[PDB]
């Protein structure tokens, strides 16, 4: 119909500075269909305390959603964004980086 | 110095489960102060800025009907959308609206929004004039030829010329710190060693509103697209945006770089050159 | 202010 495949961001909300409280979040934007899955995971498991901004979409029709949950960032543990939609032929994560 | 306020609502039917899912969202420029969800317990418009709340109980009445009743509409709009299209009531679909209004500096109307789309791709809009549509397709033209029979764009122009830009003033002065706000963007730059012969500078832009920045990186003054990846403008969390430009660069010319950002809370635009 | 108009396709 028009299917348009997820782009996905992971970062903090502020600079991140270990054992200092944080947001992470995961910014998916310009796909379609609306419905999409999306999981922050704190070392290969699913965080689940997980919030989500309203769907919006941009001046193209193509949605944008913002999922943050609260996180103290630290130099051994390792946080990814889990983004699976149906354009998606299997679910797609993408590492936190620190400077990204 | 010009104003926008913006509205977006997306119908997704859902065949065999439940009735369409509606969901609803308002902005004035960068910020979203309204949401609604056919599928949220309170069955109301709900607020999700400081400077709405404000608003008496007048107000969540009237805006719960409008958006309860654009709901309903667009339900049926899918469903004339699928006798249109000969299509299968087996298929989910998507029907998105958007409509707005924007003011200058002063407050006079500059331009009215209102249109639609089916499925991703347009189904109709209304043209600059406020008197005349733009019908993407063929079942589109359906439709503009009957909202053209029945003078709908002259309705649409009552609201965007009035009621619109009545609300867009008033929100402006309800909100007048956190809309009237131009948080300028805090800058630095960073430096990954790649390889052992290039690097990697990163031009950070954080805290910022509005959204719109510019970041261009300069190799010698010289405009580089080349070695370059730019990011989109991105949501903190907070209100406030960040984006980033980082450049590869040969390792040992870090200083033969320059970051233009450009945003409107900054006064001049910035330059940004390496230095340990 | 949400827009009144409701018209349908």
């Amino acid at each position: 119909m028009i299917q348009r495949t997820p782009k996905i961001q992971v970062y903090s909300r502020h600079p991140a500075e270990n054992g200092k409280s944080n947001f992470l979040n995961c910014y998916v934007s310009g796909f379609h269909p609306s419905d999409i899955e999306v999981d922050l995971l704190k070392n290969g498991e699913r965080i689940e305390k997980v919030e989500h901004s309203d769907l919006s979409f941009s001046k193209d029709w193509s949605f944008y959603l913002l999922y943050y949950t609260e996180f103290t960032p630290t130099e051994k543990d390792e946080y990814a964004c889990r983004v699976n939609h149906v354009t998606l032929s299997q679910p797609k994560i993408v590492k936190w980086d620190r400077d990204m | 110095g010009s104003h926008s306020m913006r509205y977006f609502s997306t119908s997704v039917s859902r065949p065999g489960r439940g009735e369409p899912r509606f969901i609803a969202v308002g902005y004035v420029d960068d910020t979203q102060f309204v949401r609604f969800d056919s599928d949220a317990a309170s069955q109301r418009m709900e607020p999700r800025a400081p400077w709405i709340e404000q608003e008496g109980p007048e107000y969540w009445d009237e805006e719960t009907g409008k958006v309860k009743a654009h709901s309903q509409t667009d339900r049926e709009n899918l469903r004339i959308a699928l006798r249109y299209y000969n299509q299968s009531e087996a298929g989910s679909h998507t029907l998105q609206m958007m409509f707005g209004c924007d003011v200058g500096s002063d407050g006079r109307f500059l331009r009215g929004y209102h249109q639609y789309a089916y499925d991703g791709k347009d189904y109709i809009a209304l043209k600059e004039d406020l008197r005349s549509w733009t019908a993407a397709d063929m079942a589109a033209q359906i439709t503009k030829r009957k909202w053209e029979a029945a003078h709908v764009a002259e309705q649409q122009r009552a609201y965007l010329e009035g009621t619109c830009v009545d609300g867009l003033r008033r929100y402006l002065e309800n909100g007048k710190e956190t809309l009237q706000r131009t948080d300028p963007p805090k800058t630095h730059m960073t430096h990954h060693p790649i390889s052992d012969h290039e690097a990697t500078l990163r031009c950070w832009a954080l805290g910022f509103y509005p959204a719109e920045i510019t970041l261009t990186w300069q190799r010698d003054g010289e405009d580089q697209t080349q070695d370059t990846e730019l990011v989109e403008t991105r949501p903190a969390g907070d209100g406030t945006f960040q984006k980033w430009a980082a450049v590869v660069v040969p390792s040992g010319e870090e200083q033969r770089y320059t970051c233009h950002v450009q945003h409107e809370g900054l006064p001049k635009p910035l330059t940004l050159r390496w230095e340990p | 202010l949400y827009l009144p108009v409701r018209v349908l396709i």
